[PDB]
């Protein structure tokens, strides 16, 4: 069918990234951005693999925080609509990538039209190591597995509710 | 317009001005306060619901231990130690129950073995005469409660009258659905109706030392909430 | 079968075992407890009703003052002084606002004059070098409240959330109908549902010293109640 | 157990409180308020036609100021603005006989009329020292508005704004 | 005697008020606002389609910054969050001619559209300095939004929230 | 029988008896009074209407500056300076923002240049050691309001609660239709219902010095009114 089950990560074209310094929560380390004619969707709960390590390949301070956040056009943050306000010092990477219960689901569902941004703001408060991306990764889904969920992509061409989803 | 959010021992939604940290009273045990939560400028209200909402709290203490020419390698602690999730195998505790740091040598101090319920420890290394070391074992044998303030200090009372212990807190493995914590209580507080956690225990607590290696913050408290914007 | 009765800072209906006295915290001001009231073996219940029931409370502090060859006769106090019922004329205060006692000379130390709001005093006599004197001025600049306990320490809360000050307490003349005190509150507590008074102030308090001249008890609290037998 | 209570509560105000404010004053400057009462948020207060005052306004040296001194309590809306429509207790100073007037029913000086104070409304205590007198201090001074402990006197009536349905009406009153 | 007045009151905001805020700014940092207006409680303020501004933004050395500099007024809801749908006065800096434009009708520069500010809503003044220029200071700078003294210019319209029966509608 | 008229800082319709001038409080900033307007013997009433009626106010301060053998030519001022209508070019300010006068040499002291927002000035001339000079810069950084009196001192309140600043006052060019001032307010006051302007600022004010060169009056206030005869 037109629906397809996928799982995102860092090394993709439409996604973008950048290094970040300590005490600069307004600098997004990851910028997801709607492609043209490809709507996506996220139900109320889907995994994330928030790997966010140092230059020296070390997860940053546990007091670090991650905030996923929706953004409309204009490169603009938005309050009504936000997912995954959480710390860093919580995930236990090596297991949470696999187990069903160390897994981490979203707050609520989501949709992303052909041009809509999502940002991953990172509050490193202070007294910490700077962030690097090449030593870091990210995900949003587990389509391979059974118990877990995944991202639902659709091509805008094969629909008649496209205008309603555009509203 | 209700959205879930998370709090911290530091800043976040409060700018480190609508929150404070604090130590406790030790010589007379008192159910003192260590941390508050003032509503900031913006919000209409905040809600906590035990039996629906989560919690995390990683407390550690502090001491100071010298060294000797014929150094001991061995220490005793007046603060009972337990594991966190299972065995006392420091490799796989889900976070250590002890941290150590030499001061002269600005470096870690690794552990060899623990005298488990004896509340004594063996180290891996050999300190030197007059050499200072700072430790950060976890905190057990202490209660905890919540309460509330009516913009002055006139307490409404308390969330849930019965306390909860910290050795138990460590015992329940954090980070596992179902095995998570969900206390009892259901509250709401608007602007300047601050909350304050309370703790009654003999031993001290530590939020910061500026020499603790792992990330500037010796302990933490973290929590989930359901906010009206 | 309801009969009114009176309580005390000492024994009485409690045998000095179902009651305790206590000092307070000073360096950190804390709304600490100084006195309790445990229900004893016998009673079915006790009742307090502010706006119907009375109260008396005469608090004093303590210090220690040496002397000198060229003795001063003059003292300053870090505890604000006021009268009780009217003027500061020690002859007619309805009880003194200061008491003094030399230790070397096991005798009183009479007063000549008071620097009223300066919180300084002139004495009548001339102490000697290295001679010790004990004073017992009254206590002001401090709050007071009531609360309750559920047989453990789980507080129900408080009688009446708002506090009351002690300079005011001294000010209102005790011993006069209408001008009596009648607080606000209405409670009841059965066996082992103890009550505890609370006080928040900088300064200390004193119940006994064993050298205070006037009747073994530096301060007091006394109170009316309506008991079911 | 504790006995339930109404929203209405009978109290007596004074200097050493958080929301009240004060300041020192010099002679010949009546426009300087020595006391600035200030509506707390979500707490209406109320004063009926007659309630005591203890206008204790002494010198640095702990002495009641000149009897020619005068006190004017006065309502104020926001904007730090005085107001003539709404004013209480225009009286002298060297009249009260402090030592007893805090106590007796007879000395006891009641207000001219009633009052209401929304969640943020100011009241001021202007102090007309004539001139050339001794200045004012506050730490050697006090002030009150009610008799809540006793049985003959009146008291100030506070209510939490949440516990009413006429709050909009009183807001229109202002 | 005094004459009665309506709830609507005509004013002109500026730097040295309490409820407004400010901060210094460095070059090449547009997201750092130099002014943060913030709704007081129990008040609403209103701005019609066109109202002047006096965007004085000088250097530490009391010199107007580079004409390449830009000013953006911007509405913000709660959450300290910028907003795009709702924005006023995108302009450069090098266009005002301060000394006259505070006064003259022609040099005067109004808004783009109207605005309303509930009891708790923020407005921000973002400043795009291009790069490598002189740093901003606020004490050597001023700002306005209205001309209430004059007779041709508009002014800001404040109301107390209690004095309205349409308060529920303007809350929606 | 309603006719418009004008008032002044001096005499006029009041004979310098139904008007006063006054300085302000500086060390504690106070919203003090500098000038009044008592209704004189005759009139039935006076009316002010902001948004219809005009206003003018030219305030200056005072100081005292010595000189030196190696005189400085340069001064700093603790009173922020701005232009009036446009540039700081003293030739074309519509009245100067600074005046100076040497005392020893009973003569003016002309200006060379101004450090504009630095609030410093360069002079044209060279003062001498121990030589006194008096300056009269303009006054900025201060509020202003109006109010009223009920024949005693019982204020009705205020004309318009919100203030107005003086740097702004200087900024708006006086003497230009439309660009004139028209405040907000609408009042009326009969016999002995005096008015008083108020000012809150750190700095002083000056009405007269008897050595100011330009016309005996350092500052002024002037105003339009609509009088019933």
């Amino acid at each position: 069918s037109a629906e397809k089950q996928i799982s995102l990560y860092d090394g993709q074209p439409f996604i973008s990234e950048q290094d970040v310094a300590a005490g600069d929560p307004n600098t997004p380390a990851l910028t997801i951005e709607g492609p043209d004619g490809y709507v996506i969707a996220v139900d109320a709960g889907t995994p994330i693999a928030p790997e966010f390590r140092d230059s020296n390949g070390e997860k940053l301070d546990p007091s670090t925080r991650v905030i996923v956040q929706k953004c409309d056009r204009q490169g603009n943050p938005l309050g009504d609509g936000i997912i995954f306000n959480d710390t860093l010092g919580r995930f236990n990477y090596n297991k949470m990538r696999t187990d069903p219960d160390y897994m981490r689901k979203t707050a609520k569902s989501l949709m992303v039209d052909e041009r809509e941004i999502v940002k991953v703001f990172v509050d490193v408060p202070d007294g910490a190591n700077g962030y690097d991306a090449e030593r870091s990764r990210f995900t949003l889904g587990d389509d391979t597995s059974d118990f877990g969920k995944a991202v639902e992509i659709v091509d805008h061409d094969d629909l008649t509710e496209g205008e309603t989803q555009a509203v | 317009q209700t959205q879930e959010y998370t709090l911290s021992h530091t800043g976040g939604l409060l700018g480190s001005s609508k929150v404070t940290t604090a130590s406790n009273q030790t010589a007379p045990q008192r159910e003192t306060a260590i941390i508050s939560f003032e509503v900031p400028r913006k919000f209409s209200e905040i809600e906590y619901v035990g039996q629906r909402d989560a919690t995390r709290f990683v407390p550690r203490t502090t001491e100071e231990i010298t060294g000797t020419a014929n150094d001991d390698t061995v220490v005793q602690l007046q603060a009972n130690i337990q594991p966190i999730a299972g065995e006392e195998d420091m490799a796989d505790q889900d976070y250590p129950v002890v941290v150590a740091y030499n001061v002269t040598q600005g470096a870690q101090v690794e552990i060899a073995d623990v005298n488990y319920a004896t509340d004594e420890v063996t180290l891996a290394t050999d300190p030197a005469d007059g050499d200072t070391v700072k430790l950060w074992p976890i905190m057990g044998d202490g209660e905890v409660q919540f309460r509330l303030v009516n913009q002055f200090g006139q307490e409404e009372g308390r969330v849930y009258p019965w306390a909860t212990p910290l050795y138990r807190w460590h015992d329940f493995p954090q980070l596992k659905r179902g095995r998570e914590i969900n206390l009892h209580g259901s509250v709401t507080w608007q602007e300047n109706e601050t909350v304050e956690v309370l703790l009654d225990a003999p031993q001290a607590i530590t939020w910061e030392d500026a020499d603790y290696p792992e990330g500037q913050y010796v302990s933490t408290f973290e929590q989930d909430v359901e906010i009206t914007l």
